[PDB]
DNA sequence: AAACGCGGGGGACAGCGCGTACGTGCGTTTAAGCGGTGCTAGAGCTGTCTACGACCAATTGAGCGGCCTCGGCACCGGGATTCTCCA
DNA sequence: TGGAGAATCCCGGTGCCGAGGCCGCTCAATTGGTCGTAGACAGCTCTAGCACCGCTTAAACGCACGTACGCGCTGTCCCCCGCGTTTT
């Protein structure tokens, strides 16, 4: 495939702890 | 000589020369009380430590 | 930067009572924070007798007053005379 | 004019107008009345005297010359009023006096 | 981790995530086309372990070291260097130990 | 003639010797990180002191120690040895915290 | 395992069954049911918090970020734990 | 020179100026922030909506249109936060609420 | 009310059973904690600064004490209801 | 599972004193000017909390197990209260 979206935005929240 | 490099020197202590006893310090201290109560009194040539 | 403590006076008051005992500095400021907590117990007490009858003059009176109510049996009636006790050589003097 | 402090008036270690300084930053009365300072430093040297004994009572009864905070804890919790009186202080590294209960003791 | 792969397994996409270690794949059928060895360092306790994952991924052999283990096997991974017939061309080391 | 005892015997010398001692009993790393994670839960990023660590931790473990009284008081009350959770919590309740 | 460590506990969990153990011979226990060691742990946790959290509120009424032991002293005579030699 | 009160000012029925008379005359502080009053007397209206809700919630409960100590019991007692608030802080006349312990109950 | 009794039957209590639990020992690691880094962060120390309610002059209506009810709730008469103890 | 009865809850008639407002009359609460000063807030520095790993190793943990005690079950006797008493 290529080198790459849900992952991003849940770690837009996951990681804001 | 640090932990990382202690056998090798050791081992350089036995292949590049002879008749220079080398006393080591490692591991657990159940080992040492057999060698640090035999040469207790000092006879050898190099603590390597 | 000479900054007024008890530590000294702990160790004045210890060599006046136990100088065959030194004294840790964990022990020391125990009684340098201890010192300051009763200084404000009792004279917080002072106060709240100060506004029971609504006075501006705390006088060892008061503190009188203050030993009388907040301390236990001979803690009280010691500190009745002792505090009186200096309170005679500072009125003396 | 000088720091000729005022616990020698007194016979005090405790410097009295530190005291009636103390008590005029403490906000205790308009007028503080001179003899309360030496109320408030006598008490307090007598209590000094009264747990500096007991301290080094107990320093010595563990054979140091050095009082600790443990020692502090065996003199202090072993007195009846001064306990009962201080039931809610601490003294941190003062420890438990040594004592098991009597039923948890083997038979 | 979680959050990406919940099932943790051996996937694809351990290598194709990163910038480094979709390059470490382009070399690895050509690290074991020059037949040299490479020594590669790395961070502690975790970046090791992930590496751990990779160069089995592609299934070359390796060795390890670190700080909190015993110092038997420090001496002996030193003597398996020192045989020249080693399958094993990368291998794992440390930087504060090692 | 070996000392193998039966369920309830070696307890009681510690019961004397951290009596008869002064201090805390609990490793301190996973003390101090649980200061750091506790105290973190209620606002993140503190520089921490770990002169707040003790003075938290004498308070605390003298804490410990005052409510297992109480629970052996409800115990043997109870006419036990073997402690109970409800022991604990009547212990707490007569202590005002249940 | 190896290949992910995945190796923590707790910090309130962190404090082992031998050290409750501990603390339950310098508390006067004999027996330890089991539930003891978690039933003590959570009452643990819950006296734990709330000094911390109004020590943060000092800090921050204190305008700091250092949670002091001036901070434990601040709240622990003021939630009833006095304590000397930290003040 | 125009004695206007604070407490329309702030949405109140508590003299919030009687409320900064007492802070100058509570010596708290020197500088005695007028925000401070009304800090004070903000929560003293809000929690005495609290109250009188509750009490004469209580009131009503037993049938009452006039607050007795009794519904101020049934009123403060009943709320946890109020009983966790006010653990040793007692209503005269507010007397006791019915509860039979569970074993001495018949079962 | 108190106060003095007084069956009276089951609640305390003893006590025996039973079986398991919870320590205990010891094997097994293991994360504890120590050192030991490397650094930097906000604490800390200063560095001025002005605003802030202090304070006090004037005023003024607040609000509450003394002065006017009349009515929410208690008291009681009578009955309906509802729990309990012996069939 | 059921009625007799004793306690309770509820509902109708009385009335009252307390809850609440009325009537001045301030006095306190406010507004109106300072007033330097307090903390407002800029700069400085330096430190002190900071993770981190090397490593140990003993503490924690892993488990065999052994029995102790905590409850399983009982009879009791006792014992305390209930019904009746009056006086105080």
């Amino acid at each position: 495939k290529s080198r790459l979206r849900e992952e991003s935005e849940s770690a837009a929240v996951y990681n804001g702890r | 000589v640090p932990l990382s490099t202690l056998s090798n020197w050791s081992s350089e202590f036995a292949k590049w020369a002879p008749t220079l006893r080398t006393i080591s310090f490692k591991g657990s201290p159940n080992e040492r009380k057999a060698k640090q109560a035999k040469i207790r009194a000092g006879e050898f040539d190099v603590v390597l430590t | 930067t000479r900054k007024e403590s008890y530590a000294i006076y702990v160790y004045k008051v210890l060599k006046q009572v136990h100088p065959d005992t030194g004294i840790s500095s964990k022990a020391m400021s125990i009684m340098n924070s201890f010192v300051n907590d009763v200084f404000e117990r009792i004279a917080g007490e002072a106060s709240r007798l100060a506004h029971y009858n609504k006075r501006s003059t705390i006088t060892s009176r008061e503190i009188q007053t203050a030993v009388r109510l907040l301390l236990p049996g001979e803690l009280a009636k010691h500190a009745v005379s002792e505090g009186t006790k200096a309170v005679t050589k500072y009125t003396s003097a | 004019a000088k720091a000729k402090t005022r616990s020698s008036r007194a016979g005090l270690q405790f410097p009295v107008g530190r005291v009636h300084r103390l008590l005029r930053k403490g906000n205790y009365a308009e007028r503080v009345g001179a003899g309360a300072p030496v109320y408030l430093a006598a008490v307090l040297e007598y209590l000094t005297a009264e747990i500096l004994e007991l301290a080094g009572n107990a320093a010595r009864d563990n054979k140091k010359t050095r009082i600790i905070p443990r020692h502090l804890q065996l003199a202090v919790r072993n007195d009846e009023e001064l306990n009962k009186l201080l039931g809610r202080v601490t003294i941190a590294q003062g420890g438990v006096l040594p004592n098991i209960q009597s039923v948890l003791l083997p038979k | 981790e979680d959050q990406i792969n919940p099932t943790r397994e051996t996937n694809d996409d351990i290598w194709r995530v990163a910038g480094k270690f979709e390059l470490l794949d382009r070399i690895l059928p050509k690290l074991k086309a020059t037949g040299h060895r490479v020594l590669i360092f790395f961070q502690m306790t975790q970046i090791m372990d992930i590496m751990e994952d990779f160069l089995r991924y592609i299934n070359i052999k390796y060795l390890r070291l670190d700080g909190h283990t015993k110092s038997d096997e420090r001496s002996e991974l030193l003597r398996l260097f020192n045989a020249p017939d080693s399958e094993y061309l990368c291998f794992i080391l440390s930087t504060r130990a090692g | 003639k070996p000392h193998r005892y039966r369920p309830g015997t070696v307890a009681l010398r510690e019961i004397r010797r951290y009596q008869k001692s002064t201090e805390l009993l609990i490793r301190k790393l996973p003390f101090q990180r649980l200061v750091r994670e506790i105290a973190q839960d209620f606002k993140t990023d503190l520089r921490f002191q770990s002169s707040a660590v003790m003075a938290l931790q004498e308070a605390s473990e003298a804490y410990l120690v005052g409510l297992f009284e109480d629970t052996n008081l409800c115990a043997i009350h109870a006419k036990r040895v073997t402690i109970m959770p409800k022991d604990i919590q009547l212990a707490r309740r007569i202590r005002g915290e249940r | 395992a190896k290949r992910h460590r995945k190796v923590l506990r707790d910090n309130i969990q962190g404090i082992t069954k031998p050290a409750i153990r501990r603390l339950a011979r310098r508390g006067g226990v004999k027996r330890i049911s089991g539930l003891i060691y978690e039933e003590t742990r959570g009452v643990l946790k819950v006296f734990l918090e709330n000094v911390i959290r109004d020590a943060v509120t000092y800090t921050e009424h204190a305008k700091r970020k250092t949670v002091t032991a001036m901070d434990v002293v601040y709240a622990l005579k003021r939630q009833g734990r006095t304590l000397y030699g930290f003040g």
